[PDB]
């Protein structure tokens, strides 16, 4: 094999998840303008 | 099988068979 090889050595065969910055607000943004309900607290308003 | 057609190859089998036939004519006092 090419333990016999002396010169010219043959060579050739061995060796959680987190959202991105600005798509939860969007999304809430998209929630509240479909819903008409009142957002400011009614006992703190009173 | 691991040094074929080489000289220290037939070199290591001597020295192997001689270790044979050695521990089967002889008897081996290291193995126990
Ligand atoms: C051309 C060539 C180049 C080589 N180059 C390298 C090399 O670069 N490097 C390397 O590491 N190895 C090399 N080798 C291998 C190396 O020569 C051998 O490993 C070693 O010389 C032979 O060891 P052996 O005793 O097992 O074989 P042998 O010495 O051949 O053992 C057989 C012996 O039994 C005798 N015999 C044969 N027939 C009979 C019979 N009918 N009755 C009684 N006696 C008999 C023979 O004369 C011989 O003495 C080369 C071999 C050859 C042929």
């Amino acid at each position: 094999a090419r333990t016999m090889q002396t010169a010219r050595k043959s060579t050739g065969g061995k060796a959680p998840h987190r959202y991105r910055p600005g798509t939860v607000a969007l999304r809430e943004i998209r929630r509240y303008q479909k819903s008409t309900e009142l957002l400011i607290r009614k006992l703190p308003f009173q | 099988r691991n040094y074929p057609a080489t000289v220290h190859g037939a070199l290591l089998s001597g020295l192997r068979e001689a270790g044979r036939i050695a521990d089967q004519f002889l008897g081996a006092m290291y193995t126990l």
